[PDB]
């Protein structure tokens, strides 16, 4: 669900 | 100038990119420009029935998809992830940049 991959 | 590279899609937007990659094999990818934005490229990749998108950031002298691994150029960054799985920075995305979309 975020538009772009979330960076941990 | 990346127009020669088979993975370079130019100014393609999200809808076009999704519509294009969704029919391709897992590992198919492209880099696209985002002229308006502070992150002027994105990597888009088919992976396990979805098309995923990753922001490419330019900050100070370097370019990166994560601040933990910084490159001097977009080409170097792309060539790194051609051979090193994205999973080192995104678990849930264990693939290399395996097939350029024009191939």
């Amino acid at each position: 669900p975020p538009c772009y991959m979330d960076v941990i | 100038d990346y127009t020669a590279y088979p993975w370079f899609a130019g100014n393609m937007e999200r809808q076009q990119t999704d519509n294009l990659l969704k029919s391709h094999a897992s590992g198919t990818y492209l880099i696209r420009e985002r002229p308006a934005e502070a992150e002027r490229f994105a990597i888009s990749i088919k992976f396990n029935d979805e098309v995923k998108h990753i922001k490419v950031v330019e900050k100070d002298n370097w370019i990166h998809i994560t601040e933990a691994k910084k490159f001097d150029s977009l080409l170097e960054l792309v060539e790194y992830y051609q051979c090193h799985s994205l999973k080192e920075s995104f678990k849930q995305l264990d693939t290399t940049l395996k097939y350029p979309y024009k191939s």
